[PDB]
């Protein structure tokens, strides 16, 4: 009655980007992870200001609306300005596009880095599920799950029990 | 009993940017923008002509100050501000076009 | 006549094995591309994580 | 008293980019790996010349300093030239930026490819540490460690001993 | 007499992009995987039309061949047009280049995602080879291999046998 990130996301989690979800003898729970969530938000939020960089983005007028410059040179000005406009439009859509692609490929990387972290916590006391879960081969109460989330899981304690259940 | 794996980790760090708020710092990095100038004309290898007082277009009409370069030939041409293409007063119609044509003439 | 260069401008000769330059936008020859930035640093190595 | 790449880098290693660090009965050691280091250096060093590509990057003058062209058309020339300059500055910073990002995401990929390689060498005789180390469940002398680094680790020899220690 | 993707590719496979290759008691076989192959082809084929985007890519003439415009302004037009041409050439080669890099880094990612999928199917009944193979510690007939490829491998059946062989 429980599944992980490989299958779906979690509309339930609201207090973070990534989190844990367990079902033990006491029942189903859900939490969040501050470290990974901040690790992604840090890289993601500043991208706007990364685009709003304005070194010398000021500019004055060269033509004028009231006393139109000579017809031919003005036509050349409109042509050049439109060309530069097409260039900058292309650059804007491209920059947005690969900022997005980098954001996506980043976010789900911070996910399966946390997954491997939890595995290294549960070195031999658990076997992976396929959904992104972890079948634990001992009895992990709420304090034990919390020890996993807080990264204080001394696997040597539950190890002999787990490998006995193997 | 414990074999491990690792990488470079220089002590100080560097500057470089990426697609984030300056993103990261690295071990080694080099420059890409050149700021060093040579206040001379490095002419070795190229047959160079210092026109001086001969205006480039003068080499076509042949005023006195251009008699040196009436049938010149060079890979590099150096126009100097003191030059002039004429002796009797007058202008060159569509002059800069002819200049641009002539600078790539050899 | 003893120095060798291929990028020229009013202020002299830009010799460079680099992609961009900052001296003069009107430079002529086989010049690097004029950019407005004073400096842009390449990689050229790994991310740095101290001990 | 020893840790791997997941925690820190190694200011000690000087003769390569990636390397090994073991502590056996005889003591702590450190080495390098030629294959991965070259695999990264190859892709990284040529990027400069990848930027210095000059197909038709020559250009002559269109204006001139001594006999200034007509004021209006010259103003248009300065405007256009400055526009193209802003374009090329943007392109230069962007190209540098994603060449750097690709360099970074490349380098630490050649790392955890080597890590997985060593794991496949030590299929069942070792368990991963979490720091990027490898807890080996037999007695691996200097010749054995060297067999790991040179990729000649016949795991079947030490296997029964290791899984006995499990 | 058999090896996987980590060593080489497979010139033999023709009916797909990724596939399986087994050798059991009955002999060597080869197949394909529809899911991953489509997952890559979908992202790859549309990239052309992703480049052929034409929002306002129409343009009329500003100069004319028959009655040449004034020499100076025409020279300025040729200069500007050549500048924009260099810009667009740079943008074209760059866009092609990173579309290619993304294609490559994508394709071999859909590979080792399938690899990890098969591992999660064979949780404890197999050990990885190093070539991208899977040493199975039971007797897997053609129906069993097919159960792996179709993702119907109930590992609990063969588990006790496999871990007995360990």
């Amino acid at each position: 009655a429980i599944a992980g990130f490989i299958e779906n996301g979690w509309e339930g989690l609201i207090d973070g980007w990534y989190g844990f979800r367990h079902q033990n003898a006491q029942g189903e729970g859900t939490a969040a992870d501050y470290k990974s969530t901040q690790s992604a938000i840090d890289q993601i939020t500043g991208k706007l200001n990364r685009l709003i960089e304005k070194t010398n983005q000021q500019f004055e007028l060269i033509d004028n609306e009231f006393n139109e410059v000579e017809k031919q040179i003005g036509n050349v000005i409109n042509w050049t300005r439109d060309s530069i406009t097409e260039v900058w439009s292309y650059n804007a859509e491209l920059l947005v596009a690969m900022e997005n692609q980098h954001t996506i490929d980043l976010a789900d990387s911070e996910m399966d880095k946390l997954y491997e972290r939890v595995k290294r916590q549960l070195r031999e006391n658990a076997e992976e599920d396929g959904t992104g879960c972890f079948e634990i081969f001992h009895k992990c109460d709420d304090d034990c799950m919390a020890s996993i989330r807080n990264n204080t899981y001394d696997h040597s304690k539950y190890r002999e029990e787990a490998m006995q259940n193997r | 009993d414990k074999i491990c794996l690792g990488h470079h980790a220089v002590s100080n760090g560097t500057k470089v940017n990426t697609l984030t708020e300056r993103g990261v710092e690295v071990v080694n990095a080099t420059e890409t923008v050149e700021r060093t100038n040579i206040p001379r004309i490095c002419s070795k290898g190229k047959r160079t002509v210092d026109l001086g007082q001969c205006g480039l277009l003068g080499t076509i009409t042949g005023p006195p100050q251009c008699d040196q370069f009436l049938e010149f030939s060079a890979d590099l041409i150096i126009e100097r501000r003191e030059g002039s293409d004429v002796c009797y007063p007058g202008k060159f119609v569509n002059e800069e076009a002819l200049r641009q044509i002539l600078r790539e003439s050899g | 006549a003893n120095c060798e260069g291929d990028c020229y401008h009013s202020g002299g000769t830009i010799i460079s094995n680099l992609p961009f330059q900052n001296i003069d936008s009107r430079a002529v020859g086989k010049c690097p591309r004029y950019v407005k930035q004073r400096s842009l640093l390449l990689a050229t190595g790994m991310k740095n994580v101290p001990e």
